[PDB]
RNA sequence: AUUAAGAGGGACGGCCGGGGGCAUUCGUAUUGCGCCGCUAGAGGUGAAAUUCUUGGACCGGCGCAAGACGGACCAGAGCGAAAGCAUUUGCCAAGAAUGUUUUCAUUAAUCAAGAACGAACCGACCGGCGAUGCGGCGGCGUUAUUCCCAUGACCCGCCGGGCAGCUUCCG
């Protein structure tokens, strides 16, 4: 087999492995800022959301829960956080 | 290593190394607690309360922000559930299967599935008795189970 | 133009039937089997017996003005064989020898879908 | 449609932006070509707040009547005359 | 239906597809979906129609099997019933 | 009539083509302040901004 | 089938030559994976297309070209027997199919000599070509093996039927006693 | 007491399957019956013989009824603890895997006894390569398109858990 150093894996190796099989566990989900159309208030939404997200100001449906990542509505703008 | 399934699943949550709250989080420890109280007053399970906070308010972990677990916070305010959540959900499943099984005499599979659910109920009941959550006289009866939940 | 008919040729290993009806197949014109021509049970399905059966029917259609035939070749079907009998070829050939015009040929052997 | 009709069957056809008039056997017919999703397109109303909705419109209602509702009744009443031959006389006398 | 003095006047009674053509379409590495509907015409005629379809392999496809899942088959079947119903 | 129909159709199509060509350049490509615009032209299906879909 | 596409491609020039003698056209459609036979106006024999239909069916069943075109002669007929539906169990079907061919193909060859018919076992079908009396015997014996009666009984039965044939006497008299009994 | 196990239990999300139960429905074949047309035979064999026929057998047409069965599509594919599971639609309950920065916090494994169900070379021996079935992630391009219903088909890379092959390594 190809030689791999367990102490210093390359960045592309550890990004490819399963989240539980890395040296240290690290989730692949994240939080994002979404700006709905109609009113430009900013809402924080989890990427793998399981519930419909409604704007606090205008009560517009932002995202729909799916099997994996939540699907956003058309016309929205999203920013990865951190 | 599922108890009643030969396959071994690996799908689960993996917590990050960091235990510190994010800088963007504009909610305080006190503010989150009243959101928990309002969701509980609506009639939501603590597992479901954590889901709502994660999805909309950006609360990745309630324990990291407030310093206490969700169930411990609810007990302090007095919003303590009558029965443990996992036990209550398991008893709820048994009643629904039993109710269906009365109208379908020939359903052998539902009979077999009923045994497995009752086996988990008995095992969990003994463990909770050891932890003194339940009084040492609580028993699970098929007729009583409907009144229990 | 041509006056058309429908010719049913059942070709079993035991016997050969040639049967001619109208276009709808409900009115019978002429029907001769292999047993009518040969006075022996061995040769009822023989090709020679079928040739005599075809010749008798073919001349009968002539006096009625029938000039062309449609052909339905059929075997015993069912659980048994789906191969046309020996009488199928000679009776088919003899029909063309008499001058009968040949239209379309089609196999109407009953083919089961679910085995018994 | 008018160009092909006069070439293949030698019929007098006049092309208009909304219809085609065809003369056959002494009768004059007016042919209208319709598109299925056109009433849906007429119902598109983008709102100022930023949402595109579907609302009924007088123009949208009119096109649905001439191309969908009107042919149905004409076909429905035509079949009724077959069972009752006296329907035609009563209706025409009623209009008169 | 009626006879008018040496002129048998007929009407449509039914329709069917030939055996050889029917056998030829049914191939081995594809899925076949079938449906049937009972629809009454405007003039009172009641009909039963049968429809059959086969999945198509794409030009650039490399996978040898072109198979449709169960829900896609039912969705295909549901559209087939609605179209035949509406067109009669 | 044919010339005007052709001319209106001749004028119409580049505007559709110009919008498509402009959209394909703008797909992805986050701008300043890091906003990314959700479009139908990506590979992930997205919820349409329609009243009917919102009620569903 | 797909595995038959390769063989048919090189032997297609030959079969079109064979059919052109009787003025019947054939086409090997590669995309659809089908073989099609159709008559023409030059053809004068109506029955040859029925024989032409049989030829393409045998080739689809992996029958060799030399044996396949042999049925074009009037004296030879053909019969394809489907045996897959007989047994639900696949393991039983494989075992009884192997019993039919026998050790080294002896039982298959012994049946082939007695019947004077060419028999080939491929997949869930057995293809037989030869005289009409022969094809009747093959269907009786081959179907019988799937019914869990050993082939050696019918093969030995055919041999005893053969020896009585040479005997001119007692032809009218029944052979029930002479036939072997369990 | 702390953490939240590539230990386990539960909830949540969209899917998936000849898994099970209740109704519902269609399809040929075969058999029997009713009527019409025609007239000496039909069936079976190696050859015959039992049988059916002028009160019409067999064959050709139309319709009705009954009992089974569910081809081709159908694959070393899928599902179920095993035995086992194949037309359509509606209903009831259950489940695997995947996704999860959700929840509880050791609640676990193997097992005589006991209980439910039950046709008719060798060893947890690290790995690799191709396909294949389901779920998810990312992508240059084609192909359709969404009133409702619906958001896919194909190609490429990657992650898991399965059904199996070809190979190696260790005891
Ligand atoms: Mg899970
Ligand atoms: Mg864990
Ligand atoms: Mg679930
Ligand atoms: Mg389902
Ligand atoms: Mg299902
Ligand atoms: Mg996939
Ligand atoms: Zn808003």
């Amino acid at each position: 087999p190809l030689a791999k150093d367990l102490l210093h894996p390359s960045p592309e190796e550890e990004k490819r492995k399963h989240k539980k099989k890395r040296l240290v566990q690290s989730p692949n989900s994240y939080f994002m800022d979404v700006k709905c159309p109609g009113c430009y208030k900013i809402t924080t939404v989890f990427s793998h959301a399981q519930t419909v997200v409604l704007c606090v100001g205008c009560s517009t449906v932002l995202c729909q829960p799916t099997g994996g990542k939540a699907r956003l509505t058309e016309g929205c703008s999203f920013r990865r956080k951190q | 290593g599922r108890m009643h399934a030969p396959g071994k699943g690996l799908s689960q949550s993996a917590l990050p190394y960091r235990r510190s709250v994010p800088t963007w989080l504009k909610l305080t420890s006190d503010d989150v607690k009243e959101q928990i109280y309002k969701l509980a007053k609506k009639g939501l399970t603590p597992s479901q309360i954590g889901v709502i906070l994660r999805d909309s308010h950006g609360v990745a972990q309630v324990r990291f922000v407030t310093g206490n677990k969700i169930l411990r916070i609810l007990k302090s305010k007095g919003l303590a559930p009558d029965l443990p959540e996992d036990l209550y959900h398991l008893i709820k499943k048994a009643v629904a299967v039993r109710k269906h099984l009365e109208r379908n005499r020939k359903d052998k599979d539902a009979k077999f599935r009923l045994i497995l659910i009752e086996s988990r109920i008995h095992r969990l009941a003994r463990y909770y008795k050891t932890k003194r959550v339940l009084p040492p006289n609580w028993k699970y009866e098929s007729s009583t189970a409907s009144a229990l939940v | 133009e041509n006056v058309f008919g429908v010719c049913h040729i059942f070709a079993s290993f035991n016997d050969t039937f040639v049967h001619v009806t109208d276009l709808s197949g409900k009115e019978t014109i002429c029907r001769v089997t292999g047993g009518m021509k040969v006075k022996a049970d061995r040769d009822e399905s023989s090709p020679y017996a079928a040739m005599l059966a075809a010749q008798d029917v073919a001349q009968r259609c002539k006096e009625l003005g029938i000039t062309a035939l449609h052909i339905k070749l059929r075997a015993t079907g069912g659980n048994r064989t789906k191969t046309p009998g020996p009488g199928a070829q000679s009776a088919l050939r003899a029909l063309a020898r008499s001058g009968m015009k040949i239209g379309r040929i089609e196999d109407v052997t009953p083919i089961p879908s679910d085995s018994t | 449609l008018a160009e092909l009709l006069t070439q293949q069957h030698g019929l007098q056809c006049r092309a208009t932006a909304t219809h085609t008039d065809v003369l056959k056997d002494g009768f004059v017919f007016r042919i209208r070509v319709a598109y299925q999703r056109e009433p849906q397109i007429l119902k598109e109303v983008q709102s100022p707040e930023g949402m595109i909705s579907l609302r009924d419109t007088a123009a949208s209602l009119r096109l649905e009547r001439d191309t969908r509702q009107l042919p149905l009744l004409t076909s429905a009443l035509h079949g009724l005359q077959q069972q009752h031959p006296a329907f035609s006389g009563v209706a025409r006398l009623a209009k008169r | 239906e009626d006879v008018q003095g040496k002129n048998c006047l007929t009407n449509f009674h039914g329709m069917d597809l030939t055996r050889d053509k029917m056998c030829s379409m049914v191939k081995k590495w594809q899925t076949m979906i079938e449906a049937h509907v009972d629809v009454k015409t405007t003039d009172g005629y009641l009909l039963r129609l049968f429809c059959v379809g086969f999945t198509k392999k794409r030009n650039n496809q490399i996978r040898k099997t072109s198979y449709a899942q169960h829900q896609q088959v039912r969705q295909i079947r549901k559209k087939m019933m609605e179209i035949m119903t509406r067109e009669v | 009539l044919r010339v005007e129909v052709d001319t209106f159709m001749e004028a119409y199509d580049q505007k559709i083509a110009e919008e498509e060509a402009k959209a394909k350049e703008e797909e992805g490509v986050p701008d300043e302040e890091g906003w990314v615009k959700v479009t139908r032209r990506g590979r992930r299906p997205v919820l349409p901004r329609t009243e009917a879909a919102s009620l569903r | 089938p797909k595995y038959r596409e390769a063989y048919l491609k090189e032997c297609w020039p030959l079969v079109q030559k064979a059919l052109n003698e009787h003025h019947v056209n054939a086409t090997l459609d590669l995309i659809e994976g089908s073989m099609t036979v159709c008559t023409t106006k030059k053809t004068f024999d109506p029955y040859i297309i029925i024989r032409a239909r049989d030829l393409i069916k045998l080739l689809a069943r992996s029958v060799s070209f030399e044996q396949a075109v042999r049925i074009l002669q009037d004296d030879v007929a053909c019969d394809i027997i489907k045996i897959g539906s007989l047994v639900r169990n696949k393991e039983r079907f494989v075992k009884r199919r192997q019993r039919l061919i026998g050790p080294k193909g002896s039982t298959l060859k012994a049946l082939e000599l007695l019947t004077n018919c060419y028999i080939m076992v491929q997949g869930n079908t057995v293809s037989a070509i030869g005289p009409f009396s022969g094809l009747k015997e093959v269907r009786k014996v081959v179907l019988d093996t799937m019914k869990n009666i050993h082939p050696i009984y019918n093969i030995k039965s055919l041999m005893i039927k053969r020896e009585l044939a040479k005997d001119s006497e007692l032809r009218s008299q029944s052979w029930e006693r002479f036939l072997p009994q369990f």
